[PDB]
């Protein structure tokens, strides 16, 4: 049956809670990601990463769409991102594409996720998940912002930031790189130069993912002719497109 | 302690090139090194313990 | 209020009239009654207004989480399961009374759904209370094998003498065309027949015809400073 | 003294519970190789089967989940029945709910969800087996897609499972890397049948009758499973080899 | 390597194995013998009912209980543990019998009996099941037997076993599969699981015993699961004894 | 067994005492300084952010003021994530009791309902407490300016001046020399800044680590405006009073 | 597609078969027709509309340019081969713009005309684009600075190259900026200048992205 309705997440005797504290363990031995935001875009960044070179990345994901306006790219667990994107384009829709017609806001996605956080740091028979997400996008009142959503369940505003394995020497070449103008064609040349210092396995236009929430592209948005609608803020970019940037360091 | 650090390392480029005194030069050699190989093990968290 | 789909080689037409009535009364001279459930499958509504809009909007939700939790395009099928299945279980309460019209992986497809949960193909499907008219039009002059020009015209066609005999038909005759491999083509107002006919007197009052019992301001355009 | 015993995290911020399922998986010895043909996936497994008393037709580790997907189950025989019976459940389920049959991608993803939520409960036990889904797909071709007790699943070129896999992974790798072409080209299913049975003798350094085989290949629109008569016929076929 | 692994089940030891589940295999080895010959046209259960006491009523025990009509299931074991996964299959048999009106298969059967021993080892709060069935009958495709292990784990068979005189029963079944390797006749196969409960009975030498015996045939029975009786029940008697001596 | 994994969070110690309530409090300790005053014209509410970088956006973040209503903020010291569900369900109680009495929420109201929320978890349910610490500013016609601490143990009390989070001890004692009857907002905005300047733990303090919002009635009409201060504004206030 | 790939091929073939004049005509007709074919205007002699069509074609076009050999008229195109660079406006931009000016600095065409091209480029960067495109090409400029023994030129573009990697500091590319700074003041001779930049070099070259080519110079 079910007993296990005590939480398992417990106040430490010195301060702190245990479970939150060793899920951003978890947290650090996971891939190294990336997001900078421009002043017109924001970039987020990845590395794949698999047993062997038999499986195939092409049906990989690691960076995915949670609404078209925004995305999210983590670093951390596997399994565990991949249920809580799943669980955030649902909460996306039922809680404000059903009730104010529309995708929500940035800021407002980003706080129903950090309590999907909070309901696995507490309740019975769960532990927290064993990610920390940047979710970065775009809403029409708050500008391009960056978030991380954390183990803990808070946020944290950002104007450029990097967790995984290789988040200490990271942020150190992008504090000192950061710019108060940058295009967001200037943000991709910051966020791959950085991601190349990080990897020290093979370097591919198929091997990054890269994903820029720019601006909007009518030739994803599948038809034409409501000017209301504008399509896809949201778009990965293909190994080909990539690969020449890649050059162009 | 870095800074004694800065000192012998300067001495010791003094003996590389065998110059006859610790030039400026030596020290622009010396604070790149040892700034190098301080910041390596702080950010890669490892000792010198195995 | 009327909806045609013209099932073609390359694609599918669907068209319909924009005029809303709220019982004699015109209660909108256009209202847009096509709906979009995806990208490629647009759909349109007939029989009560409030009732088309409010699932065509509910399951438009759901077919889009499944389509990025398979991860490839959807099928029009999936649209059309969901939504027999959402009507029946409220036993034909809800009134719609859609034809649902996209293309896919698997060629295209038209198809008409009723109050019950009553589902039929077609190659021409008709429905809406001015059904009866815009039938009699198409079925003379349909034939197997039409590209987008003639299709088109078909459909606008139907709609159009779908007009002059029906009184809840009106206004301007919409058509969107989806062909295979093409994003939608959304034509509003692509054939306009009728316009208002311009009033021979105007009728602006001059200013203080009108009498002022009091009168006050309220502001809640800003929320004050300190 | 409680944190390797349910599957909350550790110190280290790794689950030891979670990982001793892929130490159990390896324990039944049973070793499968899987490659996608040209329009034909093929996957050939070991059939051990100990004593004379088992009648053998029934000893099996190839399940027909549908008409398109089959799956091949590497670990513990009471795991193997209980992840296929969830997934010839959730198939029907799809069929039912979306009008159309299941394809393998979205099986692949569900199936990998109650594995993610067996691993965040405390009363239930992550299955410990490996399940490789072998299907062709009439929108992305012949596949293969690897789960495992984690919830962790990537798509594959070819994949192979059991403690002797290591081996399997190499023999694959070499092939995949000379030829230059992500997947294996031949067009009659047979005879991806054949390959395939080489490259099995070759890496385990044993030979195989045909009670010692047990072949699934999906092609398009069915599953079938060979039987053993037929599977000499293929036998034969690798000694004009 | 840490203490625990042993106070639950949904636990796996560091090497991956189970506890309970190895410990409930134990629990099965102080049952009483139980055989199953598979003969072509059916099958025949056999079992070794000790008369543990001279106050017993003799024949007038079972532990051979009838699942429908045309299912023998037969256990060895913890007894009362034994008799409600019997229970349990009498429900779900019985709603597979409503549903589609035809006799559930044995292949379908031992499917649905499966999963229920299985399913009381993914949680911590229901006690695994310490016993071994063997069962099996006759449907429309023809004779199957089957045994299940304490572990959820189940195989088809030719001849199956279970108690404390596995030992002796699983090397006595092979030698009567190397004499009809070709299959065997089901009145004939009343005498033979006569004839292996003597020998079986030899680790259990200590006591005194009643064979029951019971088949499910297509061609003496007509496919339903009726108890061996009378005449032929002392025929099968008389030939153990005259094997044994 | 699930009874050998249970914890019992919620027995008593031999003291007569609930170790996880003292343990909340704990880390609260190591939690972000928060400090209010309540003037006799305003309430100045200002907490020290716990965590900074330069590349972490400071400048449209609001991760310490949460406003409950119109007319009720509160500065937020703890698990921010236990914080951000609370701040949630009292933003939906405080709109209730305006549909239900078309009346604004007495402060005591919502205080007392926040709570006996967090009581509930050391009470029962075999559950970890919700370790917030709110200070509440609010206005009531009633009894004017109000000010209020809660605990994790869900128990309430009234103050004048106070002082959650980190260094407790050292803000508390410099309140109290400083603090007089007859303060408007002016002498508030400079004890705020400066009691968070004696506890500071950077070389110098500065406005991006300062958050800072006042409620005054010294707003037009004779109403109550909940001004949170752009940092853009802190830091102008901050050369108005000479800390830089 | 198809015409652009035949017409190169030719090209090339033909310097290498009958004559360098005769293929000279193949690349013009190559040139015309990729024209033509980006702003719709002879289609792409395939069907099908733009898409990947133009990735393609920008390809070999970068391989038109340096690669058939020198003349009076090769050099002549690559003042007017960056107005087609500022039209392709995707991602490959950068790409063909950097390749082509190695390639045009490594066939001498004249000081004057390397300095005139790169100039142009730094200031369409200058405007828009990209800081690090900028910056990059500023190495550049130097060198040709260098190279016209203008070396007063040189050395305002090198200390303000410096200043700024002094704020993006343990970079590869300012390895470079006080490799050439050694190089101008060997030539303005003084030698005393001349080592303290060399020196400023090797600590900032320990860096282990730093290529085989940086520590051979």
């Amino acid at each position: 049956t079910d007993r296990y309705s005590f939480s398992l997440t417990t106040f430490s005797p010195s301060g702190k809670l245990g479970q939150i504290d060793y899920a951003l363990t978890a947290v650090k031995q996971g891939v190294t990601s990336l997001g900078i935001k421009a002043t017109n875009g924001v970039v987020i960044a990845t590395e794949k990463k698999s047993s062997s070179p038999l499986a195939m990345s092409e049906t990989l994901s690691k960076v995915s769409l949670l609404t078209p306006d925004i995305g999210a790219v983590y670093s951390g667990m596997g399994p565990d991102y991949r249920v809580l994107v799943d669980k955030s384009r649902k909460v996306a829709h039922t809680s404000y594409k059903r009730i104010y017609g529309e995708y929500p806001p940035t800021k407002l996605l980003v706080s129903e996720v950090a309590k999907i956080m909070q309901e696995a740091t507490q309740s019975g028979g769960v532990r927290p998940f064993g990610v920390s997400l940047l979710i970065a996008g775009h809403d029409e009142f708050n500008g391009f912002s960056l978030y991380q959503v954390d183990p803990s369940g808070s946020y944290f505003p950002w104007k450029a930031t990097a967790i995984g394995k290789g988040s200490v020497a990271a942020k150190t070449f992008l504090e000192k790189r950061w710019n108060d103008e940058l295009e967001l064609e200037d943000a991709i040349h910051i966020a791959l130069l950085t991601l190349k210092e990080s990897v020290e396995g093979e370097f591919n236009g198929d091997t990054i993912e890269l994903a820029i929430i720019g601006d909007e592209n009518p030739d994803l948005l599948g038809y034409t002719g409501i000017p209301t609608d504008k399509g896809p803020r949201f778009r990965k970019l293909t190994s080909q497109e990539i690969n020449d940037r890649l050059e162009a360091l | 302690a870095d800074v004694k650090g800065v000192c012998t390392e300067a001495g010791m480029y003094a003996l590389r090139e065998r110059r006859i005194h610790v030039t400026q030069e030596d020290f622009e050699l010396a604070v790149g090194k040892v700034m190098n190989k301080n910041q390596e093990t702080a950010i890669s968290v490892a000792k010198l313990f195995k | 209020t009327t909806i045609v789909g013209v099932k073609f080689n390359n694609g599918v037409v669907i068209a319909a009239d924009t005029r809303s009535t709220q019982g004699p009364i015109v209660a909108d001279k256009n209202c847009a009654k096509l709906h979009r459930i995806s990208p490629k499958i647009w759909c349109a509504g007939a029989g009560t207004a409030a009732d088309t809009e409010a699932v065509t909007q509910l399951i438009g939700s759901n077919i889009e989480l499944h389509s990025l939790y398979t991860s490839r395009e959807p099928r029009v099928v999936s649209a059309l399961q969901m939504l027999k299945q959402h009507l029946f279980k409220y036993q034909g309460h809800i009134g719609a009374y859609l034809i649902v019209a996209g293309v896919d992986p698997t060629g295209s497809h038209l198809f008409s759904i009723h109050a019950h949960g009553s589902t039929d193909v077609g190659y021409y499907l008709s429905l809406g209370s001015g059904s009866l008219a815009a039938m009699a039009v198409l079925e003379s002059h349909w034939k197997q094998d039409l590209t987008k020009e003639e299709a088109i015209k078909l459909a606008s066609d139907a709609i159009q003498a779908g007009i002059w005999n029906d009184l809840g038909s009106g206004s301007n005759v919409d058509v969107c065309v989806m062909e295979i491999g093409k994003d939608a083509e959304y034509l509003r107002n692509y054939l306009t027949p009728n316009v208002r006919e311009e009033k021979q007197k105007s009728y602006k009052f001059p200013r203080g015809t009108t009498a002022v019992l009091k009168e006050s301001i309220v502001n809640i355009c800003d929320i004050q400073e300190e | 003294g409680y944190d390797r015993h349910i599957t909350i995290f550790s110190p280290e911020g790794r689950l030891y519970q979670v990982e001793y399922a892929f130490k159990a998986t390896n324990q039944t010895n049973i070793n499968s190789l899987a490659v996608r043909g040209k329009d034909c996936t093929v996957v050939i497994s070991q059939k051990k089967v100990p004593d004379k008393l088992l009648d053998p037709t029934t000893v099996s580790y190839i399940f027909c989940i549908s008409r398109t997907i089959g799956m091949v189950v590497n670990g513990p025989i009471p795991d193997a029945r209980n992840a296929a019976l969830r997934a010839k459940a959730e198939a029907a389920e799809f069929r039912y709910k979306y009008g159309y049959d299941m394809p393998c991608d979205v099986l692949a993803k569900r199936m990998a969800n109650l594995s993610q939520i067996y691993t965040q409960r405390a009363y239930m036990r992550p299955l410990g087996v490996i399940l490789t889904f072998v299907s062709v797909d009439e929108e992305l071709g012949p596949s293969i897609y690897k789960t495992d007790p984690a919830g962790y699943y990537v798509g594959y070129k070819a994949t192979a499972t059991g403690p002797k896999q290591q081996e399997i992974t190499t023999n694959l790798e070499n092939h995949f890397k000379k030829s230059k072409i992500d997947h294996i080209n031949e067009e009659s299913w047979e005879k991806v049948v054949e390959f395939a049975i080489t490259h099995m003798i070759d890496a385990l350094g044993t030979e195989f009758s045909k009670n010692d085989l047990e072949v699934g290949v999906a092609t398009k629109d069915k599953f079938f499973t060979l039987s053993a008569e037929n599977i000499e016929e293929r036998l034969v076929a690798i000694a004009e080899q | 390597i840490g203490t625990g692994y042993d106070l639950s089940n949904s636990v796996f030891s560091p090497d991956g194995r189970n506890f309970q589940v190895e410990y409930a295999v134990k629990a099965v080895e102080n049952g009483t013998t139980s055989i199953g010959i598979k003969c072509n046209d059916g099958v025949v259960f056999a079992v070794e009912k000790l008369i543990t006491s001279k106050l017993l009523v003799p024949q007038k025990n079972v532990k051979i209980q009838v699942v429908d009509r045309h299912i023998g299931c037969v256990y060895s074991g913890l007894i009362p543990d034994g008799r409600h996964l019997v229970n349990r299959g009498r429900e779900e048999a019985a709603s597979f019998k409503k549903l589609y009106k035809t006799p559930i298969p044995i292949p379908a059967f031992a499917d649905r009996l499966g999963q229920y021993v299985q399913a009381h080892t993914l949680y911590n709060s229901v006690r695994p099941f310490g016993v071994s069935t063997i069962f099996g009958g006759v449907d429309k495709n023809g004779a199957h037997l089957y045994m299940l292990e304490p572990s959820g784990s189940y195989w088809g068979y030719k001849g199956a076993a279970t108690g404390k005189g596995r030992q002796s029963a699983k090397a006595e079944l092979e030698k009567l599969v190397d004499h009809h390797p070709e299959g065997l006749s089901a009145r004939e196969a009343v005498k033979q699981a006569a004839k292996i409960i003597y020998l079986a009975h030899e680790d259990n030498k200590e006591k005194d015993f009643e064979l029951e015996i019971s088949w499910c045939s297509l061609s003496e029975t007509n496919g339903l699961h009726k108890f061996v009786k009378g005449d032929l029940l002392q025929e099968a008697i008389d030939f153990a004894q005259k094997e044994i001596n | 067994g699930s009874r050998r994994y249970d914890s019992r969070t919620t027995i008593f110690s031999p003291e007569g005492r609930l170790y996880q309530v003292e343990y909340a409090l704990e880390s609260i300790s190591h939690a972000g300084t928060a400090i209010g005053i309540m003037a006799s014209d305003g309430i100045v509410l200002a907490a020290e952010r716990k965590v900074t970088s330069t590349l972490l956006e400071q400048d449209t973040s609001t991760e310490k003021l949460y406003k409950l209503n119109d007319k009720i903020a509160v500065a937020v010291a703890g698990l921010t994530a236990d914080a951000e569900i609370l701040i949630n369900t009292a933003r939906i109680h405080a709109q209730n009791y305006l549909k239900t009495y078309n009346e604004d929420i007495p402060v005591e109201i919502l205080v007392r309902r926040l709570s006996d929320i967090k009581q509930g978890y050391t009470q029962h349910g075999g559950l970890r407490p919700f370790g917030v610490s709110f200070i509440y500013a609010g206005y009531d016609d009633r009894y004017g300016y109000q000010l209020y601490t809660s605990n994790p143990s869900g128990n309430y009390t009234g103050w004048k001046a106070i002082s959650v989070g980190a260094n407790t001890s050292a803000a508390q004692t410099l309140l109290q020399m400083d603090y007089k009857d007859d303060m408007k907002v002016d002498d508030a905005i400079e004890l705020a800044l400066k009691t968070l300047s004696k506890t500071t733990d950077s070389s110098a303090l500065t406005y991006d680590r300062l958050e800072f919002a006042t409620i005054r009635k010294g707003a037009n009409d004779g109403e109550v405006y909940q001004k949170i201060f752009k940092p853009q504004e802190i830091k102008d206030i901050l050369v108005k009073t000479g800390i830089t | 597609m198809s015409l652009p790939g035949s017409k190169l091929e030719e090209a090339r073939r033909l310097v290498n078969e009958k004559q360098y004049n005769e293929a000279e005509q193949v690349y013009l007709s190559l040139l015309d027709k990729d024209s033509s074919q980006s702003s719709a205007a002879a289609g792409a002699s395939v069907d099908d509309k733009r898409r990947n069509e133009q990735e393609t074609s920008i390809l070999e076009l970068g391989q038109l340019y340096v690669t058939m050999g020198a003349k009076d008229k090769l050099r002549e195109f690559i003042p007017h081969s960056t107005e087609y660079m500022m039209q392709f406006a995707k991602s490959k931009t950068v790409k063909v713009l950097k390749t082509l000016i190695e390639k045009f600095e490594q066939v001498p065409d004249s000081l004057d005309d390397q300095i005139f091209v790169c100039e142009k480029s730094i200031e369409f960067a200058k405007r828009e684009k990209r800081v690090f495109l900028k910056h990059s090409l500023s190495i550049k400029l130097a060198t040709l600075h260098y190279q016209k023994k203008q070396y007063k030129d040189s050395l305002a573009l090198i200390n303000d190259l410096l200043r700024e990697f002094k704020k993006l500091d343990d970079k590869p590319s300012l390895v470079d900026v006080h490799l050439l700074e050694s190089k101008v003041y060997h030539k303005l001779r003084n030698l005393a200048k001349s080592k303290a930049s060399l020196t400023a070099a090797r600590t900032a070259a320990n860096s282990i992205y730093c290529p085989t080519q940086t520590v051979a110079e």
